[PDB]
């Protein structure tokens, strides 16, 4: 059949196992508990616990009350113009009994997707039901949502997670989970979990689905991604023949588009300490020079090897 | 609403039909309405 | 009979998905556990991902596969919507059916928009229970983190060289065909791991053979049906800038550009992959000759005149193998 | 808690189409006596008020005082799910969210039970008072009904003229003019077809015409109709119940 | 090779009202035995299969099988032509390019005739698998439209529950919910309205009000309707004939 994934398997049912944005997340627990939940616009990153943090919310909001007291609306469903004008504003003009302080929550998730009109329409919606329901918006992009939505909700930027919160909660699953790990793995899964903290556990996942014991190698097997190590290899060769010839075997021939390889040489050399800061910045320019001539149309292998020769040139001269 | 509340001294006695966009603001779905609205008399 | 040897030739089994084998095992261990998630097949194209799904879809699916499997693509005429309602339609009907998991395959899902894959990533997550979804795509930077995170990615590499050979001598004994080795290593250096190219470079060779029974295919025959530059085409216009004068060059460059019809582009790709297989005394030498090969092609695509940009190349392979002498 | 017991279930059904068309949100509040309805008209123009006695009702509870808001649409789609021999029990809790309409039967084959969410409406409790209306005339619904039916496709506005215990019904437009006049009398064999009237001061009023028309779709429920009319208040356009009144508050135009 | 002529016209009119909404196209299969015919809708939700025997014809001659495609709305167009006095005879040759629909009278000499093309659609698949059903019940045809045009207001799936010696119909929706339960039971006047139900297993599930509103309207055909339920397979709605019957294999919904 199938097993339950860890991303769903170990999602918070509260407010309090979700880690990352601690103040953001103390207040949303606060007004669970008080009541009072103004309309709020939580944007951020994808992965960083967003819609849970919207579900979880609602649910220690209502509690029993959650099914009748509750609409969901993602794009897969309709939020044309039309349902905003009809089930939104009936959902508004619904009458349920709440406990006091408590209101109905109209989670309208991916509300970047929603088009103008119907952000327009919900303005006058949520201004006039505001006494009986609360709307929470839920987008990837905060600048989709048109100013006068958010003239009338408090924004809610959640950041990315840092590597401590990731690594504690990664902790905890393998701590209920059985799983051998490493020191290395661990780090290798937070590097290429990238503040995506529904990566991460993906990643904890497969690693210990295909290769049992979390090694940083056994990690770096299941990224499908140019390896981390080969490509510092690359760049910071005092051969430049040996770095055309990673790059010719590798990289090139093993099928890694010039858009994977420019991403994983840029975000080696922002994680590089060895160099000096000057020379650190001189090869983010040219990998950004790279990076612009690829997104331009000129993306073969020649673009690569030139941007390995000037970083070669920047690492033996200067 | 604050013009109102001043020029009626109450709150119940003025009425204003607020024409928002959450409805549809069409000839054929609110033209005999407003209409009858500014024609005759509330009743009160 | 009168069909393309791409369908003629299509992996009807897992067991002849050559090259890409990691997925094989993989994907023959989900259908052997019974646990299939949801699957991203992405990589360069021609390099077996839909061959992969539906013979995986007609093991798992036996006749019912018909109904049972849904192949969708979203390049058509459809859009947004109309994708949506057929996933929708396809996923919720619950028709009468022997087992379940209905599997729909989308094709060309990189062409779908940021809302169209958010959509699609919320219509995985509702139906998971009864439909698995096993999106096609051959960027995966095109694509967003939320399809890209409900979704087992599996990358296929360009074929080895050791399986093209192999579908080589399967479709030549079978299709009656002789191959001279010069020309079998041309065109297995001329795919880049691209099976389909290998097929239709092969079928057109069988067209324009006078005796398709006996004749051989020489390398000249698939170096012009696939138009591509000749490597002695390459090499002659390298050694005449690297050891001739500059009206010589000149006119070399100009004449097997004009009778090969071969632009300047490919002409400093060439050059730059046949250098890379000699060895050169310096290192500046090798430096140069890539920053400025690189700063020729990128000023050929914005675009100007092609005579001063062939000089450009001509003076730049000059100077920098001036350098290590 | 309320259990209301009707003895039929056409009862509820024939009320709600009185003024179906007219209103779409109605407090049906309920207390100790019986049911009073309360809906002015999205145009602000007409107000249905409706009370219902405790003497319509098989059984009837109503423990405490409970406000019923109800959307009339899906109200009466819900109330058309059944027969006229089946027995409708208006069941609501405490506080409630949503009230029940059991539909039962005089034998227990067809026990179905359906239910229908409440809405949040503000009531507004508009009775009337102590008012000394200048004219009251009564006269057959049917009478009304038909006079207004066919003149209301003649114009826009209605005018009912009343002069010298006359009563005239005008509608004047450019193509032509239809007046249609009847006297009060009595009847000894068919009481129900007199008319009657108690004037008091002279009284000519015009009314729009859609809106007489959505009133005498009232015209099912009692066999007469009566109205009162003030120069400077707004109508009533009384039903006469069994037990309680359906009365429409037609409100005049501007001066 | 068809000669089929029946007694009576505007039986074979509600036949094919009762096969108008589900399906546009059915390749009718004409036997020694008499007619069949089997269709699916396009999204694989409803099936629908008639049996005509013997029974239902004055003179039936179909010594070769013969397959029949034809339009069923041109067939209900022509076939509301036919007057209650005319009867129906079908006539086909060999390998048929167009279906003959004859009329005769008995005491006035008035003959219609009428010619439709068919199809060619190549289509022919016949599967049925289902041979036990857990619950069989039967009610009047009325009375289960009744239930279920008044549970399709509310809602677009109406569940039918079969609990211990009782019939639940529930129906939840945007504005409200609906529950009508029916107990069986034994009409000493006359089984025409009598409710009879066959208890094995409990039964729950789930179908759509539209599919339902397409069985629904084969109720023209028979005053009574039966229904088989079982868990986790078709549902079984058939509508009874002197020669055989007209039952609909519909599909459940998914709820989790
Ligand atoms: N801070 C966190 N603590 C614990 N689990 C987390 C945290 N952030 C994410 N997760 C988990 O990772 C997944 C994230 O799910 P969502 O919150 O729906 O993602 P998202 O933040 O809405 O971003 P999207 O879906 O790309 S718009 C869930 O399975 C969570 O259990
Ligand atoms: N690993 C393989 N083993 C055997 N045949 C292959 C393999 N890869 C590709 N082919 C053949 O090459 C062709 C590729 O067909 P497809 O799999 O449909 O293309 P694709 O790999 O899905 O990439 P596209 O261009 O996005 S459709 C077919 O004729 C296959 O028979
Ligand atoms: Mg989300
Ligand atoms: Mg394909």
């Amino acid at each position: 059949s199938l097993q339950l994934p860890w991303v769903e398997k170990y999602r918070p049912q509260v407010l309090s196992d979700i880690v990352g944005n601690k103040e953001t997340i103390d207040r949303l627990q606060q007004i669970a508990k008080d009541g009072n939940m103004p309309h709020m616009i939580i944007s951020g990153m994808p992965g960083i616990g967003k819609t849970t943090s919207v579900h979880c919310l609602a649910h220690e909001l209502l509690g029993r009350s959650y099914a009748d007291g509750v609409l969901e609306l993602n794009a897969s469903d309709d939020r044309g113009i039309d349902v905003v004008r009809n089930q939104i504003k009936h959902f508004a003009q619904k009458k349920l009994h709440l406990p006091p302080g408590k209101h109905k929550i109209v989670i309208l998730d991916e509300a970047d997707s929603m088009t103008a009109g119907a952000q327009q329409a919900l303005r006058r919606t949520m201004e006039l039901y505001s006494n009986s329901t609360r709307f929470a918006f839920a987008c990837n992009q905060s600048n989709k949502i048109i100013e006068p939505l958010q003239s009338r909700c408090a924004i809610l930027r959640y950041s990315k997670l840092s590597d401590e919160d990731v690594l504690k909660r990664l902790l905890q699953i393998i701590k209920l989970e059985d799983v051998k790990y490493t020191n290395d793995g661990l780090e290798a899964i937070i590097f290429t979990a990238e503040g995506d903290m529904r990566q991460a556990i993906n990643n904890l996942q497969s690693t210990v689905a295909g290769h049992g014991l979390v090694n940083a190698d056994n990690v770096f097997k299941i990224v499908d991604s140019p390896h981390p190590l080969i490509v510092k290899k690359m760049l910071l060769a005092s051969n430049l023949e040996d770095s055309i010839q990673i790059l010719r075997t590798d990289l090139w021939k093993k099928g890694y588009s010039s858009i994977d390889i420019v991403t994983t040489s840029f975000r080696v050399t922002k994680n590089l300490a060895q160099v000096k800061e000057s020379v650190r910045l001189e090869m983010i320019k040219e990998i950004g020079l790279t990076h612009m001539r690829i997104l331009e149309g000129v993306g073969t292998y020649l673009q690569l090897a030139s941007m390995l020769a000037k970083i070669h040139k920047l690492n033996n001269k200067a | 609403q604050t013009i109102m509340r001043e020029i009626a001294g109450d709150d119940n006695s003025y009425q204003i039909y607020e024409v928002n966009s959450n409805m549809n603001r069409s000839k054929k779905d609110l033209l005999d309405i407003l209409l009858d609205f500014t024609t005759t008399h509330y009743v009160k | 009979e009168n069909l393309p040897w791409v369908e003629k030739y299509r992996p009807e089994t897992l067991d002849e998905v050559y090259g890409q084998n990691e997925v094989i095992t993989t994907v023959r261990k989900f259908v052997d556990e019974g646990k299939l998630p949801h699957l991203l097949f992405y990589g360069p194209p021609g390099t077996g991902k839909t061959s992969t799904i539906v013979a995986l879809a007609r093991e798992i699916y036996g006749k019912n596969y018909s109904n049972m499997v849904l192949e969708l693509n979203a390049s058509d005429d459809r859009g947004i919507d109309v994708v949506r309602n057929q996933i929708k339609d396809f996923a919720s009907t619950r028709q009468i059916f022997s087992k379940g998991f209905k599997l729909i395959i989308l094709d060309e899902a990189d062409a779908m928009t940021n809302a169209a894959q958010n959509a699609l990533r919320r219509v995985i997550e509702r139906y998971t229970k009864n439909t698995r979804f096993c999106v096609l795509a051959n960027y995966a930077h095109k694509l967003t983190p939320a399809l890209l995170s409900r979704c087992t990615r599996f990358r296929f590499q360009p074929l080895p060289q050791e399986a093209i050979e192999r579908r080589i001598a399967n479709v030549l004994v079978h299709e009656k065909l002789k191959l001279s080795p010069n020309a079998e290593k041309a065109l297995i250096e001329l795919s880049n791991g691209d099976m389909r190219r290998v097929l239709n470079v092969l079928q057109s060779c069988k067209a324009t053979l006078d005796n398709p029974d006996e004749d051989e295919i020489s390398d000249d025959v698939i170096y012009e049906c696939c138009g591509a530059p000749r490597p002695s085409d390459l090499k002659a216009v390298l050694k005449s800038i690297l050891e001739d004068d500059w009206g010589t060059a000149h006119y070399t460059l100009n004449k097997v550009r004009s009778a090969k019809g071969l632009a300047l582009i490919d002409l400093i790709e060439g050059i730059v992959k046949i250098l890379e297989d000699y060895e050169l005394q310096n290192e500046e030498t090798r430096v140069h000759l890539l920053t400025k090969l690189a700063d020729i092609e990128y000023s050929i695509s914005k675009g100007g005149n092609d005579q001063i940009q062939g000089s450009a190349v001509i003076g730049a392979i000059k100077a920098s193998f001036e350098n290590e002498t | 808690m309320l259990e209301a017991k009707f003895e039929e279930a056409s009862l509820f059904k024939r009320i709600i189409d009185g003024f179906k068309d007219c209103v779409q949100l109605v407090n049906f509040q309920c207390k100790e006596d019986g049911i009073i309805a309360q809906a002015v008209d999205d145009s602000r123009v007409l107000l249905v008020s409706l009370e219902i006695g405790v003497e319509a009702f098989q059984e009837y509870r109503c423990d405490h005082p409970v406000t019923l808001g109800m959307d009339l649409t899906s109200l009466s789609k819900i109330l058309r799910c059944g027969n006229n021999t089946d027995t409708l029990t208006l069941i609501a809790d405490n506080t409630p969210d949503s009230i029940i309409l059991l539909f039962e039967d005089t034998k227990k084959d067809r026990i179905a039970e359906y239910s229908l969410k409440l809405m949040d409406i503000d009531a507004d409790f508009l009775k009337i008072e102590e008012l000394q209306y200048d004219s009251t005339l009564s006269l057959p619904s049917s009478e009304f009904s038909k006079i207004v039916r066919d003149l209301s496709q003649l114009s826009d506005s209605i005018n009912i003229m009343i002069t010298k215990e006359t009563i005239k019904f005008v509608a004047d437009g450019d193509i032509g003019s239809g007046s249609v006049i009847i006297k009060p009398f009595v009847d000894m064999e068919h009481p129900e077809t007199s008319i009657k009237l108690e004037m008091d001061q002279p009284v000519d009023l015009t009314f729009g015409a859609k809106y007489l028309l959505d009133i005498i779709k009232g015209s099912s429920l009692s066999d007469r109709v009566g109205i009162r009319l003030s120069s400077e208040a707004p109508a009533l356009f009384q039903f006469d119940l069994k037990s309680g009144f359906l009365q429409f508050f037609l409100a005049p135009k501007f001066n």
